[PDB]
């Protein structure tokens, strides 16, 4: 489903990192955790 | 025989790029080409907060600006449950209706300039430059008045705006009469419009016309009588509904809808309650400049409402108002976050311009500009 | 609601809501059959396909969600039949029932990529002519992949090279505590 | 002396600044504001500006609105068939620079990517007077031409 | 002999209109922000609208439930049917108010 | 067109159908866009075949259906004067990278 | 150079060029190369501000800064080359104009830009552009001047590349576009000297691609006079054969002996005499272009060719001549 | 200054830093001041209450104005 | 706040706040016309035909008498 | 049906001295002479036009035109770098970089509004806490070249000092809202 | 000769008619027309001209110079030569032809050639069919103008235009045959294109409806031709029907009665009527237009020849 998605070829050999953004250390609040994001 | 009928008069119908498959002078099919004005509006709104999303709506339909901000606001109050005051509703209608007038004044006489009548255009545009003295006075920008915010409305009318809107409404029945005496009686008009683009009601329903092209055919369907979304359930006005469906009925409606809109303006003027301008819920309405500077808790909200946003709860609603073009509805899926999530904009002119294919079959090539006239096709919404 | 009693239970397969406009999240196979119902029915007469809103949920398994809005000019009500079809699932087209669905489904395929079954003239309506990629998806970057267009020695021609612009500044306004 | 050349340039520039008929690429609302700048209040037929409906005979081209990536080839093809003493005015933020849609995939980041521009009317919905002042600046750009003095090098 | 029945005498040229230019503060507007009852009583959870809503109750129906409901629905008597939005057209020239609103 | 691809067999059949369509349409392609002198019919057939073979390892039938649909879209927009021609003519080791950039 | 980017059109290449002849047929391709690989271009124009307007695009918001300058007045050339590290020189004429003579437009300028760039220490690469076969004792005074220009730009400024492009073909060129619009004299093409001339044209895009390739190169291509010849050594008649393939016309040539031509181009050579009127830029019949047309020295000898730039030129059939379709 | 040498290249109009460092500190009575802005509490910055316990003038962060105890 | 922004010296209570904003004057505006008052007080069907036909009868008699004078 | 509809719509006007009325209003073009008469009335009436450069259209103190960074009466740029306008901007025109100046009070080293990439919606004027950024009623700043139209970091938006005499007036009259 | 004294003032008349139309049709729309160029836009025509002259061509194309570079010359020469027989005052016609009227009819029959040729040399199928439609319109309202002139001819003795304007000393043929003036004006509107009758002249379809190689000279010459044809066909509604150069004959003490000034006043009235009627009325679509020249202005013109022939034969008024 990479080829049908119209994305150019050079951007399907990309190396991503599927992390989960840690909590912003400055504010002690977990309302932005558990939202996994491709990086 | 294919003909690439483009914009006959630019600056009136901007990117109109029909590809007519003709038969001599009789058109056999009209294939409109869309995308020449396809700005990334249904994508760009997913990337900005619910406040930053509002200016796109005045830029969706460029001849009837505030009607779309009013359709968006009512889609971020359908979710927010954000009860707005009475004055916000009355101003919001007094400007949605001034916008109906601003649109019919254009979409009649730009149509009447495509047909050939050159003067109604300039008279109606003097009228529109009187109504933009109200837009520009109440918000700031003559066209894109990002004024009907989600909670209520941006800021109160100036202390001399109802007097001026009255001094305009008194002299506006005469302008409609002139636009009417110059076009309604003419045998060169009727001939150019009667039995042009006749839409049987089953066709106007099938093709989702839902506008002044659904009340031509005779379907009594106005979303101000069907789904009263403001003081409209209090305001008295008769929805003119055609009996033949030809482009001469839609013109007669748009020239009566421009009088009932005058009735609604005069009512909104005569009964405008001195109440608060925005919803008291200061977590949906940024507090005034005076309050946020003096109050610490208001300053925090002015900061988290002009940077973060509302974060309207998770839902998905289709709020549709009666914009001048038609039933302009904004289907607003909302992820819980402060940014919308696929703010799909059902815009008439995407359903109307579909109708061009069957409206202008067997009509002469010179009628294909009259059809585009009475559909009020504004390509920002398409 | 009357519409849920008469409707065959199988047709409203997955979901059903009861506020903010009622919806029948159905299955893609029973969709045009469900759209055949609610129209050409005496007590449910919609006749008016207002809108076909593609909605893309990347975290689902059936990514897209083709939200068919429907107005009922007769009974003055509005029902939102939905579906769910991923990038490679051809979904039934309702241009045969409501002929307004033609352009709306062209736009749903253009923006998203939800091809429509037996839809005549299913061709990219909104995006550019040589457009590759489906914009209103989520994984499609805002600025587009190759979508700058400038004039050049290939006179009278605007090329379509890879894109470069002031970086769109994404602001992480979202605050904790929801 | 050179004075005769100075006056023949003044005359050519007075002509090209008096009658400057633009092919108004009125895409979007800035075409509605341009229509107000062509309307009764701010006359453009006063300053000689006659909105031509064809690119064939037009001194200018007031591109307005969002130049879409699909209306880029059409704008270029129209600009290529204007007679050489042509100018282009960008009206509105979407037409002059990227604008509200700078980061939209389908919107070119300003017509300055397709046609060479000579006066950018500023303000996303420019006041009708602002487009009128942009044209009164294009008139200055004409009055600074002196094409005869340059033909004599 | 035209559209001038002593009523076009409301002419477009006003000549006395916006007599008080906008940025001239003859009267200082007030534009109330909050209702008087909600100035010194800032309890919010009662006034809240964003978050003061019943939670989504998404409960599953299995085959047993719907066959029970289909058997319970014995008959579709009138008033179990959606009412029609009745709207007829009726000719009217200027009778609403007498042409004066 | 309904996805009769309940198996790779029907999908491959319609792949061959699209291939025959593009091949038998190459005449109009060469005519409308004037490649009958720069490119040979052997070369355009070669390019169409290299396209259909470059994406031959698709064990998914619906993905093949969608690929054939994108191809038919491309063709129909090449047959008619919808897209231009200067792309159709274009459509038809570590150290040497290191010297240029860091990526 | 100090390149911080990926491709161009917003990248940087550390090349703040001043393409002296940018408002010209070669200039629009060279400026587009330099400003599509993402580098500033300080296009200096001579007269009407409409000259470099077609260059305000093809460069991203100040990557192309058209500037005004007088050719004979320095302290303005120094102002154009104030913030610059590359200075290409495309200032050349094929016809004498009453104000600027052949030397004052081909040699006495290139030497002047060379000197005022030498003074402005910091011009890393100074490319000097002159026609191929522009060696002294060439008949055409344009080539003798362009040879003196090379000799004075190398002397006054060593390690200064010197391209030697032969007649360049392309849109808005001075070689094919005069022949067409003279085929509009009813297919009548007056190939002079009988087409015995042997000259190697070159697609102007490839001349530009070579002029930029000597910038992106290393310390080499400095002081080395290339010869941007091109492929398919042609003859004037044979080149005309390819035009008639693009423009749908029937070959109807005639031969003109050189005395007949030089007599037909004897007018428009009183340029210094007819003071109160400038002549209309002799397009096809140019006594000096004819003196060059006589001897077929316009062929690349064993001097440096495109091969010494990792570059191979395009042909002259197909697209690199498809600008003629606009004449059909 | 040096910060002001990043956005201002005029260098003839006095730099805002100097325009505010040359205005005298304002005497007051208590230990806390308002500095609502220029004069009009709605045309100035959010009111910033400054402490004057120290001997040196305590600047208002938003407006640069300086206040001293004036005991 | 909101009692320090709308002062109204006195007022003893949070109600009775100034509240002076735009609106219709006491008694509303004048009754605004919206109907189509197109006066049809022109020459009727007759009087226009009889003015035309009177001319193509007396004026044609005058053409005849002028032809007699010219002859 | 259209045949019968025509027969009946022509048998509605079928009584003498009504056929005559319609015949004398379609022969002596009478609907059209009411068009010509109105057109003449407007040919002779005063003209709603404005000889622009000398007199300009009416505006309001809320009018949104050229953005101007305000200053406090005692110099000192009003723009503390909160970045609220950079955040609220729908088109992301404003690029703000902040640095603690030597005085110690925060200020923007870079405050560049890109006017071309700007929608003139006045969100920056609302979002700014101290009224640091306001739209001056200028609206007459058409620039020959695009690079000038990108308003530099706090230097050209600092030309609002010239417009302060009008901006301070508009703010003193709008602050009531 | 003295043909300069009738072509140069007519050239100035056309150049100032472009301004008179823009300005009158603007005043109608509540707006001053061209008003900055000259003291009152009086130099605006010279500005339009001197601009069109200084505009570089889009393509030289001087090769095809005998086909369509003399066809606008032909149209314009015809529009200008039909001015010879038009008399401005007693003994001010350049050439009193005793068959003057029929000569005007022939000049129109050659203007048909002008249009057809100048449209055929434009190798644009849409533009050529547009030129053919415009020629068929100009020639279908020529049978109606023919019969209208047969009416005004029956009233007069001879075709001599000086006689047709001398035959109105008693009463202008505008007063008895007013219904005919309305038909001649509504035909002269339709014979020329500039009218409620100009679908081929619909703003866009006109420019792309006469030629492909503009070079400016073609654009100006067509418009100079249309505006001279208009001054002419308005100088016919004032010879035939209005008194060519005749006063109302009240013989005032304030008025010394110049002839050419009266002809000028009347042709100004009809030019102002051309403008006014362009402003206030929608276009006719060329499919109702051709069905108005045959089904409306031919029957109502034939009737008039039989009415003005009958009523003048019974009572011996001939
Ligand atoms: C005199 C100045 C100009 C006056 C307006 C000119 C209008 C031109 C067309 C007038 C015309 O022919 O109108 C009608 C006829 O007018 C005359 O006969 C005159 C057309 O027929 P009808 O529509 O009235 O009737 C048939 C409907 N099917
Ligand atoms: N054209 C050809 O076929 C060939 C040309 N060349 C060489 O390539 C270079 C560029 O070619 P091309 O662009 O076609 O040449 P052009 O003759 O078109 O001139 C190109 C540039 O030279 C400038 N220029 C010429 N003479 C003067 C002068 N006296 N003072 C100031 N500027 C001057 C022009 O300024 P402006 O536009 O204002 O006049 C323009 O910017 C020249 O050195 C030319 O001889 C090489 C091979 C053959
Ligand atoms: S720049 Fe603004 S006003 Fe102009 S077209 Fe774009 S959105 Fe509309
Ligand atoms: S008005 Fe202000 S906030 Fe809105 S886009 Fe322009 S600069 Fe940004
Ligand atoms: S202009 Fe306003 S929002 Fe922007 S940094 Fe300054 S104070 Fe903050
Ligand atoms: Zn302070």
């Amino acid at each position: 489903i990479g080829k049908v998605s119209g994305i150019p070829e050079e951007h399907l050999s990309r190396k991503v990192i599927i992390y989960s953004p840690a909590r912003t250390a400055t504010q002690s609040g977990s309302g932005k955790l558990g939202k996994w994001k491709i990086n | 025989f294919t003909l690439n009928f483009g914009p006959q008069h630019p600056a009136a119908h901007g990117v109109l790029r029909l590809v007519l498959e003709m038969n001599g002078e009789v058109v056999e099919r009209a294939e409109p080409h869309i995308g020449l004005l396809h700005r990334g509006t249904e994508k760009l709104i997913e990337y900005k907060t619910y406040l930053q999303a509002l200016p796109y709506f005045d830029r969706s339909d460029y001849v009837s600006m505030m009607a779309q901000e009013h359709a968006y606001s009512l889609a971020v109050e359908k979710l927010l449950n954000c009860e707005v005051p009475l004055r916000a509703q009355y101003i919001r209608v007094l400007f949605c209706e001034i916008t109906r007038i601003l649109n019919h004044l254009l979409a009649l006489t730009t149509h009447a300039m495509d047909v050939g009548a050159l003067t109604p255009f300039l008279w109606a545009f003097e009228e529109r430059e009187k109504l933009l003295e109200f837009y520009e006075r109440v918000s700031g920008a003559r066209m894109h008045a990002s004024f009907i915010r989600p909670g209520g409305v941006a800021q109160d009318l100036p202390l001399g705006l109802c007097r001026d809107i009255d001094s305009f409404t008194q002299q506006f029945a005469s302008r409609i009469d002139e636009l009417e005496e110059m076009l309604t009686g003419n045998r060169i008009w009727k001939q150019r419009l009667v039995d042009i683009g006749t839409v049987t009601a089953q066709q106007a329903k099938d093709w989702g016309f839902s506008g002044v092209m659904l009340r031509g055919p005779g379907v009594c369907w106005d979303l101000r009588r069907a789904a009263p979304y403001d003081v409209y359930d209090q305001l008295d006005f008769d929805v003119p509904v055609g009996t033949r469906g030809d482009c001469y009925d839609r013109y007669c409606i748009r020239i009566e809808e421009m009088r009932q809109s005058l009735r609604i303006i005069v009512q909104c003027l005569n009964q405008m309650p001195s109440g608060m301008i925005k919803a008291d819920d200061r977590k949906l309405c940024p507090p005034s400049r005076c309050r946020m500077k003096l109050s610490m808790e208001s300053s925090i909200h002015h900061f988290e409402l002009y940077t973060e946003g509302f974060s309207v709860p998770a839902s998905s609603t289709y709020t549709a108002v009666e914009a001048p073009k038609g039933e302009f509805g904004v289907f607003l899926v909302s992820n819980g976050s402060n940014r919308p999530y696929r703010c799909k904009i059902r815009a008439p002119g995407f359903a109307h311009l579909q109708g061009l294919d069957f409206m202008s079959k067997h009509h002469m090539l010179a009628d294909v500009v009259t059809i585009i006239g009475t559909q009020d096709i504004v390509f920002g919404e398409v | 609601k009357y519409s849920w009693e008469t409707l065959p239970k199988k047709w409203v397969k997955k979901m059903e809501r009861s506020e903010h406009g009622n919806r029948f999240d159905t299955n893609t196979d029973y969709l045009f059959q469900l759209l055949c119902f609610l129209k050409l029915h005496t007590y449910t007469r919609v006749q008016v396909l207002i809108d076909i809103c593609g909605v893309d949920y990347p975290s689902r398994k059936r990514r897209f969600e083709v939200v068919y809005n429907l107005l009922s000019t007769r009974y003055n009500s509005r029902i939102r039949v939905q579906t769910s079809a991923d990038e490679v699932t051809r979904i039934s087209s309702v241009v045969s029932l409501f002929p307004s669905a033609g352009w709306w489904e062209r736009e749903v395929w253009d923006m998203f990529g939800v091809s429509f079954i037996n839809h005549p003239d299913l061709r990219r309506i909104l995006t550019d002519y040589g457009f590759e990629g489906h914009p209103l998806r989520k994984d499609f970057p805002l600025s587009g992949y190759v979508q700058v267009r400038y004039d050049d020695p290939e006179k009278r021609v605007v090329s379509e090279p890879i894109e470069m612009t002031q970086e769109f500044r994404y602001f992480d306004f979202a605050s904790p505590w929801e | 002396a050179e004075f005769v050349i100075s006056k023949v340039d003044d005359l050519m520039n007075w002509a090209r600044t008096g009658s400057i008929w633009p092919m108004t690429f009125g895409l979007a609302c800035c075409a509605v504001e341009m229509m107000h700048t062509g309307a009764a209040r701010y006359d453009l037929d006063r300053f000689g500006i006659i909105f031509r409906p064809s690119p064939r005979q037009s001194d200018c081209m007031i591109v307005a609105g969002t130049l879409t990536n699909k209306m880029a080839p059409a704008l270029r093809k129209v600009y290529d068939q204007m007679p050489e003493p042509r100018w282009v005015i960008s009206m509105g933020s979407c037409a002059n620079g990227g604008g509200y849609y700078h980061y939209s995939y389908s919107v070119v980041r300003g017509c300055d990517r397709i046609v060479p521009v000579d006066i950018y009317v500023p303000g996303c919905p420019p006041t009708a007077e602002a487009l009128l002042y942009g044209l009164l600046q294009l008139q200055k750009k004409i009055n600074r031409r002196k094409d005869f003095l340059h033909w004599w090098n | 002999p035209c559209a001038h029945p002593e009523y076009l005498e409301a002419v477009p040229k006003a000549t006395e209109y916006r007599l008080r230019c906008p940025a001239t503060i003859d009267e200082e507007a007030i534009v109330p922000s909050s209702d008087p009852e909600t100035v010194y009583n800032i309890v919010y959870h009662g006034r809240d609208q964003r978050r003061n809503r019943p939670p989504i109750r998404r409960y599953v129906l299995t085959k047993d439930n719907v066959v029970q409901m289909m058997n319970e629905k014995k008959s579709f008597d009138v008033s179990d049917f959606p009412k029609v939005y009745l709207t007829t057209v009726e000719e009217d020239l200027d009778t609403r108010g007498g042409g004066y609103e | 067109v309904p996805p009769n691809s309940a198996n790779l067999t029907e999908a491959r059949r319609r792949v061959f159908d699209f291939f025959r369509a593009a091949c038998r349409s190459i005449p109009t392609i060469m005519d409308i866009y004037n490649l009958q002198d720069v490119v040979a019919p052997s070369q355009l057939r070669y390019a169409i075949s290299a396209q259909i073979r470059n994406n031959a390892h698709i064990t998914d039938p619906k993905v093949i259906d969608l690929l054939i649909f994108k191809g038919m879209e491309e063709l129909t927009d090449i047959v008619d004067h919808a897209k231009q021609r200067h792309h159709i003519i274009g459509q038809y080791d570590f150290l040497k990278n290191f010297y240029t950039s860091n990526y | 150079l100090a390149r911080k980017g990926t491709g161009g059109r917003s990248s940087v290449s550390g090349i703040v060029a001043t393409v002296f002849g940018a408002t010209g047929f070669l200039g629009r391709y060279l400026v587009q190369q330099l400003a599509k690989m993402g580098s500033q271009v300080l296009v200096p124009f001579r007269g009407s501000e409409d000259s470099p307007r077609h260059l305000k695009l093809m460069g991203d918001l100040g990557q192309v800064v058209p500037m005004k300058f007088d050719p004979r007045d320095e302290d303005s050339i120094k102002a154009v080359m104030a913030k610059a590290n590359v200075v290409i020189n495309l200032i050349g004429r094929e016809y004498e104009t009453r104000n600027f003579s052949f030397e004052d437009a081909n040699h006495h300028i290139a030497e002047k830009l060379a000197l005022v760039a030498k003074e402005h220490g910091g011009i890393m690469r100074y490319i000097q552009v002159s026609c191929l076969g522009a060696s002294v004792s060439s008949p055409s005074r344009m080539l003798r001047a362009k040879a003196a220009a090379e000799e004075a730009v190398l002397n006054a400024l060593p390690e200064a590349t010197i391209m030697r492009p032969a007649t360049m073909i392309g849109t808005e060129d001075r070689i094919l576009n005069p022949w067409s619009m003279f085929v509009k004299k009813y297919g009548f093409l007056p190939l002079i000297g009988g087409g015995t001339t042997k000259f190697q044209p070159v697609y102007v895009v490839d001349v530009a691609a070579a002029i930029v390739a000597a910038l992106k190169d290393d310390g080499s291509s400095m002081g080395k006079t290339y010869e941007l010849g091109g492929p398919d050594v042609f003859t004037t008649h044979e080149l005309a054969e390819i035009m008639y393939d693009m423009i749908r016309e029937w070959p109807r040539y005639v031969k003109l002996p050189f005395p007949i031509a030089k007599a037909m181009a004897a007018p428009r050579d009183f340029m210094v005499n007819k003071v109160p009127f400038p002549l209309p830029s002799p397009q096809i019949f140019n006594l000096d272009q004819i003196n060059a047309l006589t001897t077929d020295t316009l062929v690349s000898d064993n001097a440096l060719k495109f091969q010494d730039l990792d570059l191979v030129p395009h042909k002259l059939k197909g697209y690199p001549v498809e600008f003629l379709i606009q004449y059909r | 200054g040096n910060h002001t040498a990043k956005w201002m290249q005029d260098r003839s109009k006095k730099s805002p830093m100097e325009l505010i460092s040359e205005v005298p500190p304002i005497k007051v009575d208590g230990r806390i001041v308002a500095c609502e802005g220029d004069t009009n509490p709605a045309l100035g910055h959010p009111i910033e209450f400054i402490c004057l316990d120290l001997n040196e003038p305590a600047i208002c962060k938003y407006c640069g104005l300086r206040y001293v105890q004036d005991h | 706040t909101e009692a320090m922004i709308r002062n109204k010296p006195g007022m003893a209570s949070v109600k009775d706040m100034p509240l002076l904003q735009d609106g219709p004057p006491p008694g509303g505006f004048a009754p605004v016309r919206y109907a189509r008052r197109i006066s049809n007080t022109g020459p009727s069907a007759m009087a226009m035909f009889l003015a035309v036909s009177g001319a193509f009868a007396w004026g044609m008699y005058q053409v005849g008498q002028g032809n007699k004078i010219r002859r | 049906d259209d045949e019968e509809a025509e027969q009946l719509a022509k048998e509605i006007s079928k009584d003498w001295s009504t056929v005559f009325e319609r015949s004398m209003n379609t022969l002596f073009l009478t609907e059209m002479v009411r068009g010509l008469s109105l057109t003449l009335k407007y040919f002779f009436d005063p003209k709603v036009t404005i000889n622009y450069p000398f007199e300009k259209g009416p505006l309001s103190p809320r009018f949104r035109g050229e953005h101007a960074l305000r200053r406090y009466p005692t110099g000192e740029e009003r723009c503390i770098a909160c970045k609220l306008c950079e955040a609220v901007c729908p088109a992301q025109a404003i690029t703000i970089e902040a640095e603690e100046r030597e005085d110690g009070s925060r200020r923007t080293t870079r405050y560049d509004i890109d006017m071309t990439k700007c929608i003139y919606c006045g969100f920056c004027q609302e979002a700014c806490p101290v009224d640091a950024i306001v739209e001056g009623p200028n609206f007459e700043f058409a620039t020959e070249t695009h690079e000038e139209l990108l308003y530099d970091k706090e230097k050209l938006l600092e030309n609002g000092d010239r417009w302060e005499t009008e901006i301070a007036e508009n703010l003193r009259s709008e602050s009531l809202y | 000769a003295e043909i300069l004294g009738i072509i140069l003032p007519l050239l100035l008349g056309v150049a100032f008619l472009v301004l008179a139309e823009r300005k009158v049709m603007a005043f109608v729309q509540r707006r001053k027309g061209p008003d900055v160029v000259g003291s009152f836009g009086l130099l605006q025509p010279l500005a339009d001209g001197l601009k069109l002259i200084l505009k570089e061509p889009i393509s030289p194309s001087s090769a095809n110079f005998f086909l369509f570079r003399m066809a606008p010359v032909a149209t314009f020469m015809l529009s200008l030569v039909a001015w010879a027989v038009v008399p401005f005052d007693y003994g001010m016609v350049l050439s009193d032809l005793n068959i003057g009227l029929l000569y005007l009819f022939a000049i129109s029959s050659l203007g048909v050639y002008g249009i057809i040729i100048a449209g055929w040399s434009s190798n644009s199928k849409y533009a050529f069919l547009g030129a053919l439609r415009s020629a068929a319109q100009m020639v279908s309202y020529e049978v109606s103008i023919g019969l209208i002139l047969i009416t005004v001819l029956i009233c007069v003795g001879s075709c001599n235009l000086s006689e047709i304007v001398m035959a109105q000393k008693q009463i202008w043929f505008g007063i008895p045959l007013f219904p005919v003036l309305v038909m001649f004006f509504i035909s002269c509107l339709a014979e020329t294109n500039r009218a409620p009758f100009d679908l081929p002249e619909a703003e866009a379809e006109l420019v792309a409806g006469y030629n492909v190689e503009y070079s400016s000279m073609g654009f100006a010459l067509f418009f100079l031709g249309e505006y001279a044809n208009m001054i002419l066909m308005s100088g016919l509604c004032t010879l035939f029907f209005l008194g060519g150069w005749l006063p109302i004959l009240d013989l005032p003490i304030f008025k010394k009665i110049p002839g050419s000034i009266w002809f000028s006043i009347k042709v100004l009235f009809f030019l102002f009527l051309y403008i006014w009627v362009r402003a206030a009325f929608p276009r006719y679509r060329y499919d109702q237009l051709m069905g108005l020249g045959w089904k409306v202005f031919l029957p109502l013109s034939l009737a008039w020849v039989v009415s003005v022939s009958g009523l003048l034969v019974t009572f011996q008024w001939l």
